[PDB]
């Protein structure tokens, strides 16, 4: 369980070069978090999937083939203070 | 005497505090450190963001420059420019309001605020202004001309946006 914080969104946005206004703290605005922050939130769970013995392989030869996001219908974007 | 603009006033007071060359280097240290703190704190408080490309394209294809946190308007009085800011502010929330940043003269002003708010400002001003050869029109009923453009700056100095940077 991770709680989203403005510091973390700031670091992530400056890292990837995202300059969008929605992810920068402004007065009178609900600062949001990028959907690429979803992989940061779920890196532990997603990457724990390739470890089990029944899925055996060389992690040094591991190749990330594809990644993608999909918002659920009617679900608002992630925002600051969200316990996720 | 000596003074400065939006930014040079610190250099003015430092030069007023000048002394022999050894003390002048200390004075320069003071001015530089103060401006470093001002710039860093102002950017941290209001970091400029990405700007919608359709919006800057609309601004550019109407004889306008890149949007900036400051918009210079010329050939208009403080009262007229102020009335336009009051319209834009009434139709904007308080946190993205436009305020008089500096009055360079009677017919020369610069206004601080978010680049998007100042773009909407410039849309309103372009709607109200005229391109027109009005020499054949009576002076009392002549449309007002103006050449407004955004200054080369990346911070809304002299505005409420950086007010919370002050105490820091």
């Amino acid at each position: 369980e991770i709680t989203i914080s403005s510091q973390t969104i700031s670091e992530f946005t400056h890292a990837i070069g995202n300059k969008c206004d929605a992810f920068v703290d402004r007065p009178g605005k609900a600062t949001l978090a990028p959907m690429d922050f979803a992989i940061v939130i779920g890196w532990k769970a997603i990457i724990k999937a390739i470890f089990p013995k029944s899925v055996d392989g060389d992690l040094l030869k591991l190749v990330h083939l594809s990644n993608g996001y999909k918002m659920i219908t009617g679900a608002a974007p992630l925002k600051k203070g969200d316990v996720v | 005497w000596s003074t400065g603009h939006s930014q040079g006033l610190v250099t003015a007071v430092t030069i007023a505090a000048s002394d022999s060359w050894d003390s002048f280097l200390k004075n320069s240290l003071t001015a530089v450190s103060l401006l470093l703190f001002i710039g860093s704190r102002c950017l941290s408080t209001y970091p400029r963001t990405s700007l919608p490309p359709t919006m800057l394209q609309d601004s550019l294809d109407n004889g306008e420059g890149r949007p900036s946190p400051m918009l210079s308007v010329r050939d208009l009085s403080i009262k007229q420019v102020e009335k336009f800011i009051e319209q834009t502010n009434s139709h904007l929330p308080r946190e993205k309001h436009i305020a008089i940043s500096l009055i360079n003269g009677a017919r020369n002003l610069v206004l601080s605020g978010p680049p998007e708010s100042l773009y909407g400002f410039n849309l309103n001003l372009r709607n109200q202004k005229a391109p027109l050869d009005q020499s054949r029109v009576p002076f009392s009923e002549r449309k007002l001309k103006c050449s407004n453009r955004f200054l080369p700056i990346f911070a809304p100095f002299h505005s409420h946006l950086l007010a919370d940077a002050t105490e820091l």
